[PDB]
């Protein structure tokens, strides 16, 4: 065949998004979890199966202890990551990696060891002709079809911010903020406890993740919505657990995403996500700032909450000069924007010479990641 | 396959109205008939009838009869089910997958189904592997032999060779028409087909799955019989990448871990009809690890592999231990007493031995003890090769006691058990590649190289058998047991006082010459190896007097006389004054026998030693056979009837010394000859093999300059075989440029009035039609080497004044007569109508009458798309070379649009397009064609090949590629075909503004620019693609 296709995988924490390069959507999207039978089984003709990977672990949740292998964009456990990639290629996509070049995404300001060990596994585990590791935020920018913007990337791993102008990139102005979907989940199960609902274990920690994926929203003013929580009517929502227990969540619902704009609630000094965007834009040159204000791109899974775009617009407009208009461009489909940006990149004809070849790795070693790529 | 033209001639002669549309619904009905005797006779009618339709013009109706036999798979008459699978073994399922892609109503058919009509996975999972799980022993055996006939014929989708189903049919018809360790295993680098290793690994995937996930006794039992018949036609050692599943993860040990767990159960060995096929297959899967592993059992060297070999060598000494206590009525390392699992195996070898000794029937292949004792001495042999002296040194006591009792029942393979122990007791690709470009370059590369003692009780018993037996399968394995006791120097004490055994081999030469001996053929190659090897200790004076009797006084040569000397010549020429006289004797005998092509392999050995021993003696001997064989090739005495026969004679003229071929006085009087009568295809076939093998010498061994100076002296008239001279045989100032060019264009004319106008089973054979259409395949490779390589200057200009010319009043095969024969070669032989496409281009004859029939310029016949897409990859590569003629550029783009794009992964049509990007006016005509053909460029594979061809075009024509990127192709619902036409339209705007503002405004008009932006605002297309909309607003305001 011509061009050989190519393979693209996004592994921020929480979800593997994977598929062929040259398509508009990934074939396989599943949770990045390795769930191990904690309870010793007593039957004959079970499994045994040392561990379960992917949405198999979601189905068989109650037995398992679940371990996310990626925390804060950092792989904690390498064998668990290899198992997840083994699951992507053989269980879903049914590809031999020898037949495809593979793009991986990776997060900004990330330890060198993750990029270098990630390449070491791609060549010396799944034999592969070529690969690339690319920055998450630039891929979302490509997916949005814009040449310029400040990309606010927040996954389940960590929050990142990369300003770009006309292509290029500003290394000093790149900001990484330790907040995530996962930290909002840990805050959320903590704020459910005051209501009497106690979720203590990994299995129902993913149940509050599912709650937060739909019920939670961001206030267009926090204090105003917290004041109208005195007359509870629309702010309460009934939620059904898989147990058949019913949960009723009021003001507790919208103050969980409020943590992004008030990290004093989590107990971290690190500024809210709108001030981090100001911190990135202020580090940029005076000239370009006009379009960075007007071309803010949201990406990732934890920018999906209803009303985030409006809240960021009101806060950035309030802080900034009202001399210029602050447009925020946050697409629906923004969850998959990194994977789509990886699809478009590996489909680019020129990019087919910028691959890290297997040959170039075999001569010059794993350290060449940083030398060739950003 | 011309059902159109042939039916017209009959109807005006005999006025019946009978088409073949009125007989297939008469044949579709008797398949659905009630009685099970009526259904046996209608499914032999589809053995004859569905290999001829499916490659014909009626192959709409030909696919339907494949469908209905699939419903006949579950009828309960055991003769109805086994004549189904023979008409599902003779199917070519690479030609069958091609018709599915062309169908749109046939996928629906009755009741308007949605989905694909998957014939191949339904005829392989739900018949052939399914009929392995039948109850009858008759139905289980016939289904294995089809998986020997299905694996070369599968075409699973998207290999890394054949891509399309168009390219699949083209590679099985080009191999046809364009050209001591034990038996288990191999040590070669093993050159193998990459795509034939992929079809054999999907038939061993679904076969190890109805053996492990099966729930019946009948699925486990008759699928160990289908794995033993693969490994004797597709061996494991040669095709190891197909058999590989897991073990050692890289030369393989495939799937052998399941089958040992079948044998160690106490259920499965209790029936000898398929326990004897699970022992021949567990020795094929532990021997394919021998090219890897070899550097207890110290020679195995792989400790994950030793329990598989410890078990079978424990399993095969306990089954020669139950066959020793059965042939001798004795009550019950190798020991089966204390096992209760193998006391069940002693009551099953004793039921099949009470029916042999009571019922006298000697000539049975299937005996199930005589079939079972053949299986467990074949595989005790193949393991000892892996063993050493140290592992067997405690077992040379053991295995020799059992064979003295196991000698009388089957001594043919009880010495094959003894032949091996003494070894290891003494240490020892896109339809332009396939049709033309891969076979064209094996032609020109072999031309530049043409310019260049516990045995002492057991050994004495085997010699009394050879004097008294009569079966000649046993007489052949006893002459190899004695050629190993002389190499491994056992002293000549087998005959301690007398010469009893050597006197008996001399008498057997009396029965072969007269003919009083039944099967001398399978013993005469091995009689003569024993005799020459003893004389290094009957001497070589006496050995060569015996061979002279058989030849002149005895039977024919290709069984007796020619295999008689293969032991002598290899053991006399390869390996003082007494040795000089005996080499003159053996070379004189072969000159009486040059006529046979097996005698010409023995004589390539003779010429390679004289180049090593003494180069003065090397040139004397190549002159003596120069003036013998070239008088034979003109009088056609040389048996070149095979394609095994033309391969031996062309490696002879390379190795024959060029001093004996340097005068061209001899090679031309042997060339330009007429046979006696060309009535018979025994005699037409040996005259056209004398012209193909002396013409491999006039191209390599001598250039163009030497050849044509001679024919001015030798009056070789071009009326030698003319259309007046060729007609009376079938019933019964000339330039040297002009003499040699009428001889090679009227010899294309003899081979093409036969293959069209001769019957296929009347005048010729089918083995004689494998080699008659294969002499037209290597004579059109000789004509495209003379016209391309440029060393032959005078011969190229001579044909151009002849194909333009008419015949001499009808005295020659004129160029419009020769081309009517070839378009009825389209359908029977489609690989050889791609070689006639590349000659007519090469002579300056681009005549648009013949080039439209082959490309169809404005279901389908499966054997024309190899030629329709094959003559359009070859018509572009003629345009790309001399692109200065613009008359041929504007024809092929305006007419063939949907074909020009859909080939763009091919090396001759990839180069046709880049020159169009180079040319200013030729780029603008390519873009007018796609706007007419946007209605067909909507399928997802046809639109990915346009953007790689509309990628970079001329900058003067980037204003017509931006009105096509917006109006037509951007509204596709494919969101990576709306994303990849955003990369190509933003890039046209950026190179234009850094260019001149003068030439670009006349390119993209100011009135035409306002039409484009009204299309994007009423629709949502501007708000979808932001990058395209920003670049066009800055264009207007600067202008």
């Amino acid at each position: 065949e011509d061009e050989t296709t190519a393979l693209v995988c996004d592994n921020g924490s929480g979800l593997v998004k994977a598929g062929f390069a040259g398509d508009d959507a990934p074939r396989a999207v599943f949770p990045s979890i390795v769930g191990r039978p904690r309870h010793q089984g007593v039957m004959v003709g079970m499994g045994q199966k040392d561990s379960y990977v992917g949405d198999e672990a979601q189905s068989k949740r109650g037995i398992l202890t679940l371990k996310y292998p990626i925390e804060h964009g950092i792989i904690t456990n390498w064998d668990d990551m290899e198992k997840i990639w083994h699951h992507t290629f053989y269980n879903e996509l049914r590809v031999a990696p020898e037949e495809h070049p593979t793009l991986l995404t990776e997060a900004p300001l990330n330890p060198k060891a993750n990029r270098e060990k990630m390449t070491q596994i791609m060549f010396e585990t799944f034999n592969v002709p070529a690969m690339y590791v690319a920055i998450q935020a630039v891929l979302s920018l490509y997916a949005s079809g814009r040449t310029t913007g400040i990309v606010l990337d927040s996954g389940d791993g960590v929050t990142h911010n990369v300003p770009i102008y006309e292509g290029y990139a500003l290394p000093h102005a790149i900001m990484r903020l330790d907040l995530a979907g996962r930290d909002l989940t840990d805050y959320l199960m903590k704020i459910l406890t005051e209501r009497g609902y106690s979720f203590v274990t990994t299995a129902e920690r993913e149940i509050v993740r599912d709650i937060k994926e739909k019920l939670c929203y961001v206030a267009l003013d926090f204090e105003n919505e917290m004041a109208t929580a005195a007359s509870s009517s629309s702010l309460e929502k009934s939620y059904e657990l898989p147990d058949g227990q019913v949960i009723t969540i009021g003001n507790e619902r919208f103050r969980c995403p409020e943590t992004l704009f008030q990290p004093s609630f989590i107990g971290m000094e690190s500024a809210g996500i709108h001030e981090t965007t100001y911190n990135s834009i202020m580090k940029c040159d005076i000239d370009i700032r006009k379009d960075l204000y007007a071309n803010n791109v949201m990406s990732g899974g934890t920018t999906m909450y209803p009303g985030i775009a409006d809240r960021m617009q009101k806060e950035i407009t309030a802080l900034a000069p009202s001399t210029m208009k602050i447009k925020i461009i946050a697409p629906p489909e923004r969850k998959y924007s990194v994977w789509i940006g990886g699809s478009i990149l590996a489909s680019l004809s020129t990019f087919q010479q910028m691959w890290i070849t297997k040959q170039e790795y075999d001569e010059a070693g794993p350290s060449i990641v940083h030398r060739k790529c950003f | 396959f011309h059902v159109g033209d042939w039916m017209g001639t009959i109807r005006t002669l005999t006025g019946n109205t009978f088409s073949l549309a009125d007989c297939i619904p008469l044949l579709r009905k008797t398949l659905k008939d009630e009685s099970s005797v009526t259904c046996k006779l209608a499914c032999t009618a589809v053995r004859n009838c569905v290999m001829s339709l499916c490659s014909s013009s009626y192959s709409e109706l030909g696919l339907q009869l494949i469908i209905d036999v699939l419903t006949l798979r579950n009828s309960s008459y055991w003769l109805v089910r086994t004549e189904l699978l023979e008409t599902l073994a003779e199917i070519d399922f690479r030609l069958v997958s091609f018709l599915e892609a062309k169908a749109e109503n046939l996928h629906r058919g009755a009741h308007h189904y949605t989905g694909l009509l998957k014939l191949q996975e339904r005829v392989l999972n739900n018949v052939v592997i399914h009929l392995l799980g039948d109850e009858d022993p008759r139905v289980r055996h016939v289904a294995a032999a089809s998986l020997i006939r299905l694996v070369p014929k599968l075409f699973y989708k998207c290999d890394q060779g054949q891509a399309d189903p168009v390219v699949a049919v083209a590679r099985d018809q080009s191999s046809v028409y364009l050209k001591r360790i034990y038996r288990g295993y191999n040590l070669l680098p093993s050159i193998t087909d990459v795509t034939m290793e992929n079809n054999l690994s999907r038939v061993i995937a679904a076969v190890s799955h109805e053996l492990i996930t099966s729930t019946t006794r009948a699925l486990t039992f008759g699928c160990c019989e289908a794995l033993c018949l693969l490994s004797t036609a597709f061996p494991v050692c040669i095709w190891s990448l197909g058999w590989h599943c897991g073990v050692p993860p890289l030369c393989t040990v495939g799937m052998a871990t399941m089958i040992l767990t079948l044998l160690s159960s106490a259920w499965f060995p209790l029936d000898l009809s398929a326990h004897q096929d699970a022992l021949i297959l567990a020795g094929n899967l532990l021997a394919a690890s021998a090219p890897k592993s070899l550097r207890v059992w110290p020679a195995l060297g792989d400790r994950a592999l030793v329990p598989m070999v410890e078990q079978l060598f424990s399993h095969l000494l306990k089954v020669i231990n139950i066959c020793a206590h059965v042939l001798d009525d004795v009550a019950p390392l190798g020991s089966f007493y204390h096992l209760p699992s193998y006391l069940r195996l002693h009551d099953v070898l004793k039921a099949t031995h009470a029916n042999y000794k009571v019922t006298l029937d000697l000539q049975n292949s299937t005996e199930k003890f005589g079939g079972f004792l053949r299986s467990a001495l074949d595989v005790l042999s193949q393991i000892l090769e892996l063993a050493t002296l140290q592992d067997i040194g405690k077992c040379v006591e053991e295995i020799l006691g059992y064979l003295k009792s196991c000698f009388s029942r089957e001594p043919m393979m009880a010495t094959v058990c003894v032949q091996q122990l003494l070894k290891t007791l003494f240490g020892t690709p896109g339809l332009y590649h396939y049709c033309f470009m891969a076979p064209y370059t094996h032609f020109t590369q072999a031309l530049a190289d043409a310019s260049l003692r516990l045995f002492e009780p057991l050994v004495i018993k085997a010699l009394k058998q050879y004097t008294t037996t009569t079966c000649v399968q046993l007489q052949k394995q006893v002459l190899d047991l004695l050629a190993q006791l002389v190499q491994l120097r056992v002293n000549y004490c087998l005959l301690d006082s007398d010469q009893v055994f050597i006197g008996f081999v001399l008498k057997q030469f009396e029965y072969i010459e007269v003919g009083q001996f039944r099967e001398s053929e399978a013993i005469i190659p091995n009689i003569f190896f024993f005799l020459v090897l003893l004389s290094y200790e009957i001497g070589i004076p006496k050995i060569i007097q015996l061979c002279d009797g058989i030849m002149a006084s005895g039977r024919k040569a290709v069984t007796h006389a020619i295999p008689a000397l293969q032991p002598i010549v290899h053991d006399l020429f390869v390996l003082g004054k007494e040795l000089e006289t005996q080499k003159e004797v053996v070379v004189s005998m072969l000159l009486r026998l040059i006529q046979y092509h097996q005698v010409l392999e023995m004589f390539i050995l003779v010429l390679q030693q004289c180049h090593k021993e003494n180069e003065d003696k090397w040139k004397r001997l190549s002159r003596q056979i120069a003036d013998i064989i070239l008088p034979m090739l003109a009088k056609q005495q040389m048996h070149i009837d095979s394609h095994e026969a033309l391969g031996v004679l062309n490696t002879l003229f390379e190795i024959l010394a060029p001093s004996s071929l340097r005068p061209v006085d001899m090679l031309l009087r042997s060339m330009f000859v007429t046979p006696n009568t060309m009535a018979s295809v025994s005699t037409v076939q040996l005259w056209i093999s004398g012209i193909l093998a002396i013409l491999r010498v006039l191209i390599s061994q001598s250039t163009e300059d030497i050849v044509l100076s001679r024919i001015q002296e030798l009056s070789f008239s071009p009326y030698l075989i003319s259309c007046t001279v060729i007609n009376r045989l079938r019933d019964g100032k000339n330039l040297p440029e002009e003499t040699f060019s009428r001889f090679l264009l009227q010899l294309v004319g003899i081979l093409l009035e036969d293959i069209v106008t001769k019957q296929l089973k009347v005048e010729m054979s089918e083995q004689q039609h494998t080699f008659y259409c294969q002499e037209l395949g290597t004579l059109l490779m000789c004509l495209i080497h003379i016209f391309k390589s440029g060393m032959f200057r005078r011969i190229t200009a001579a044909a151009t004044r002849l194909f333009r010319s008419d015949g001499c009043g009808g005295s020659f095969y004129t160029l419009d007569s020769l081309n009517l024969r070839a378009r009825s070669m389209i359908t029977t032989h489609p690989a050889l109508v791609l070689l006639w496409c590349q000659i007519l281009l090469l002579v300056n004859h681009t005549d648009y009458r013949w080039w439209a029939e082959v490309q169809q310029t404005p279901l389908g016949m499966c054997n024309r798309e190899i030629v329709r897409r094959g003559a359009l990859i070859l018509f572009c590569d003629y345009v790309c070379q001399n692109l200065h003629d613009s008359e041929h550029l504007t024809w092929l783009i305006v007419n063939h649009i949907q074909d020009l794009i859909s080939l763009s992964h091919e090396p001759p049509v990839q180069d046709f397009i880049s020159a169009v990007h180079r040319n200013s006016a030729a780029s603008g005509l390519f873009i007018q064609a796609i706007q007419s053909r946007c209605e067909n460029l909507s399928t997802p594979t046809m639109l990915k090949k346009t953007l790689q061809c509309l990628e970079g075009i001329h900058l003067s024509q980037s204003g017509a590629v931006l009105t096509l990127y917006v109006d037509r192709l951007l509204c596709t619902p494919f969101r990576v075909l709306a994303r990849m036409v955003d990369i190509l339209a933003c890039r046209r705007v950026e190179m234009l503004l850094a260019a001149n503002l003068q030439s670009s405004m006349a390119q993209l008009p100011m009135e035409e620019l306002n039409r484009i932006q009204e299309y994007l605002q009423s629709s949502g297309l501007a708000q979808r693609h932001q990058r395209l909309y920003s670049l066009l607003d800055r264009f207007r305001l600067s202008t």
